[PDB]
């Protein structure tokens, strides 16, 4: 527009939260599809739902992680790195079921001089391969569910070998998205790429996507959160250059059926 | 109103160019890829365009029965030390690679399911006995329903499951089942568990599998030979072919690019190389 | 009950048509049609919220 | 009686 | 002397129907339609005498 | 029995319900072949005693 | 009604939640206001309120207490008494500000040969008298807060004599409705009795009230409940008869407004 | 001739 607005350029605002950015390279609509209420035509548990709007609907920062030239790469899964975020948390633990769609909004800046190319994949029902030979679908609840600290990816397969006392996690390979598929392919989902000398953030706009109308928040991630470096970090000429990654991601349209109790999981 | 056998978009007619307007340039940090067509890059003709993607529609990628399970059962004589071999297999898609591959290229979907059975018999000892031809009982033990524990119990009475006896060297039989997921679709991967884990509760039971959601999904075949013993045995086989009519799919996936290990997405060390060498400036 | 529909016809010796009737109540029963759709593939080629014109820059 | 497509 | 009937259609690839003829003289050996009758449970449920209106006391 | 629907004890949602009971009907509930006797028969012999 | 309704039999459902009663002695609605959101007129902070609806508008049950021939009476404020409830106690201790209104459900059923009678009375600004006569205004919060558990009247005034470290509590003295004016005068704030021969539980429903629109539920508390004995158990010819009392409450049109991180006092 | 439900 010739009063000055870019594709590069963007606010956002949810609830009491604002995010603006000035090096966007657009942003996403996953499937096409904006994040929607349960349609009465759709429904399915017959209770009044709590709609919690703007206590929960609005950006959640979760912990920094680093980008280093030895970087593998980092997951997330949804709802579950928003847990113990504030309200939205809480209407989670509370309720038996819930559904949501959000606003992933992926940060990293750096300079002219730096370079390097983190794909910023939204992968719905993002099931991870376990660290395990001796036993298949092995992977704990508790290694499964990360929390806001997410997990990360390995260029390398190692088999547990303690029988005794597995270990019960993933051993996400990166080419191998974490799943036995080839990595190059992982664009078929919905993604951005955050290109240093382009753009210093990925915009993912996420509908609840599922094969029920609702479910368990606890039991089940919606989407899952893949980032990986596909062209390495690199600057000037420093041999360990390191930039951040911060995630915020906003909940949209969450509605929760089935009031009770709430649930304390183990977690540990 | 574009339909699947609809040919395609012909290819107008362009010149040269010299402007402002550069489809060539783009950017894919987007998440968009760039729409082009060849007249966008180099001077084109018209062409009159006839062929379709009839073929590569999702029904017609599908229309195919695939092989899903091998059932073994037997008829041995009387007076044999073991049981008589009736089968019993937990109904899915994963105990085979292709038909699973192929409806992994989605995360969910929903389809009438056609199920076609070939049975074929034969002899095992080096004997010159005979075999009256034989009745085969396929039953279908939905979750909850009781599994046969032998070849003759009263399960096989079916009252209300649902049966097909075939006999012998006549057509391979053939059932159709509606879509019957408990969901709105049928999920071919679920990121999650069928329990949570509670603090106040002891990690035995709070525990279960990554990815597994009803333990018994869908239930069992259950097959046996209707005949009873006869001096000489046989060994005989049904194969299970299904195919997914009217289907619909939603949220497509990257292939399986290295084998299966398992029900779930996971893989075997040793498996995970699929690539082969090539050198980037070899032809 | 009967339903006509025209074949594609391919190689050649009007419309060449066929026909059909549904033998059971049970739609779960019934042949494929191959009457099939197509659509777009904008919701995987195209996801973004503005609009693109490929003749212009995709960033601006 | 007859559809016809 | 064809009965052409709509198949309730549940996965879906207009109204689909279904033909059928009756090929003998005794309807006992017809197939079975299953165009079934639903009623209310009330000879079952609320056998009393007097009409019951949930929201007053049962016994007044 | 007390003829009560969740909206008479709890707030209630707008649903619209597509579950119908057809597979329930009398006719449905029975329509299967069900095994009531197995006979059996035989041909010896001309030389049995039996 | 000749279709069989009464006064003394009600049904009350807010949320997942439904009370009944078969002797009731018809119910109140304080001073005639029923409970309402606040209206644009009369607002005033202007960010977006949370508004919970069921999640927080259902009925709660606090511990239940225990009549006796030696009871002198109990006390609880609102919020306070919730502060602990589900997704209410979550929504309030969130937010800087919120207004909620109340149906308070008292129960206590005894049989034909029982008899007392208990005062139930809701009270705006329930500012209580303090212990010490060496220093006015001087009850902490915590011991001005102690949520669901309530606190009680006494017969007798008993001055804190340890000036060196002060219990720093009230000390409510029953016929001077623990502050100061005649208890026989308390009917002229909303009321219901219990009386043993004639219902067995009182029902008020309470207005937010207040002389602003909205407050910081977590430093105010807005309403008072106080349960005293007007006429003492008793029964048949024992000489310890007890019969429960239980407390039931449900907030009603809460909202909630000035989200932030989540508020933890210091409540002992 | 074609009866229709
Ligand atoms: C007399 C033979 C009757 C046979 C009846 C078979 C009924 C059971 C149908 C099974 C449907 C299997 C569909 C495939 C698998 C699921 O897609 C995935 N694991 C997700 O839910
Ligand atoms: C519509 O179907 C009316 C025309 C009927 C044409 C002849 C039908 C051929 C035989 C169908 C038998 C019924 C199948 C159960
Ligand atoms: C009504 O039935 C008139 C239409 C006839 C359609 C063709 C009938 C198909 C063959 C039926 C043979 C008779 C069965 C004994």
């Amino acid at each position: 527009e010739a009063c000055g607005y870019s594709d590069r350029v963007l606010q956002l605002t949810l609830g009491n939260s604002t995010i603006t950015t000035q090096e966007a390279a657009n942003s996403v609509v996953a499937y096409g599809r904006w994040p929607e209420y349960l349609r009465d035509s759709e429904a399915n548990p017959v209770d009044q739902p709590t709609e919690p709007d703007v206590a929960a609907c609005r950006f959640y920062t979760l912990d920094t992680v680093s980008w280093t030239k030895e970087s593998r790469g980092w997951w997330w899964k949804l709802p579950d790195a928003l847990r113990d975020m504030g309200l939205f948390g809480q209407n989670m633990y509370y309720h038996y079921l819930g559904r949501s769609g959000y606003t992933v909004h992926v940060q990293c800046n750096a300079s002219k001089f730096h370079q390097g190319a983190l794909g910023v994949f939204a992968v719905p029902e993002m099931c991870l391969a376990g660290d395990s030979n001796t036993t298949t679908m092995y992977t704990s609840y508790q290694n499964a569910n990360p929390g806001e600290k997410g997990g990360t990816f390995t260029g390398t397969f190692t088999p547990d070998n303690n029988q005794t006392s597995p270990a019960r996690r993933f051993c996400p390979v990166d080419y191998l998205l974490g799943n036995g598929t080839l990595l190059g392919n992982a664009f078929v989902f919905p993604h951005q790429i955050i290109n240093l000398r382009t753009n210093n953030c990925a915009t993912l706009v996420l509908p609840y996507v599922n094969s029920l109308s609702i479910d368990s928040m606890v039991k089940h991630n919606n989407w899952g959160i893949a980032i990986l470096p596909l062209a390495p970090l690199n600057f000037a000429s420093e041999s360990s250059p390191e930039i951040p990654i911060t995630l915020t991601i906003a909940p949209m349209c969450c509605e929760f059926n089935g009031l009770r109790n709430i649930t304390l999981p183990r977690l540990q | 109103a574009a339909t699947s056998r609809d040919a395609l978009p012909n290819t107008e007619a362009s010149g040269p160019t010299h402007s402002k307007e550069i489809p060539a340039l783009t950017a894919v940090e987007t998440g968009a890829t760039n729409p082009l067509v060849p007249s966008d890059t180099v001077q084109t003709r018209h062409v009159v365009q006839h062929r379709s993607r009839s073929e590569s529609s999702i029904e017609s990628f599908f229309a195919r029965g695939a092989c899903v399970t091998i059932m073994t059962v037997d008829n041995p004589a009387s007076t044999t030390n073991k049981d008589k071999l009736f089968a019993v297999w937990k109904i899915t898609y994963k105990d085979t690679v292709q038909l699973r591959r192929k409806l992994e290229f989605f995360t969910y979907s929903r389809f009438d399911m056609e199920l076609t059975f070939v049975v074929t018999a034969n002899f095992t000892e080096t004997n010159n006995g005979h075999a009256l031809n034989q009745v085969y009982q396929i039953m279908y033990v939905p979750p909850g329903a009781p599994v046969p524990e032998k070849w003759d119990d009263y399960t096989w009475q079916t009252s209300s499951n649902p049966s097909i006896f075939y006999t012998y060297g006549t057509a391979p039989a053939r059932i159709s089942v509606p879509y019957v997921g408990i969901s709105n679709a049928y999920s071919h991967f679920y990121d999650g568990f069928s329990k949570v884990p509670l603090k106040d509760q002891s990690a035995a039971l709070g525990d279960s599998l990554y990815g597994a959601a009803s333990l018994n999904d869908f239930g069992i075949l259950a097959v046996r030979v209707v005949n009873d013993h006869n001096p000489t045995k046989v060994t005989s086989k049904i194969r299970v072919y299904l195919k997914p009519k009217h289907i619909r799919v939603w949220c497509p996936r990257p292939p399986r690019a290295v084998a299966y290990y398992g029900p779930g997405v996971d893989y075997k060390d040793g498996t995970l190389t699929p690539l082969s060498t090539k050198d980037l400036t070899t032809y | 009950g009967a339903q006509v529909s025209s074949q594609k016809v391919g190689a050649h010796e009007s419309t060449i048509n066929y026909t059909t009737i549904n033998y059971y109540r049970d739609s779960a029963s019934n042949a494929a049609s191959k009457q099939d759709f197509s659509q777009d593939p904008s919701k995987f080629t195209e996801p973004i919220k503005d609009v693109l014109i490929k003749t212009a820059p995709m960033l601006n | 009686g007859s559809s016809s497509t």
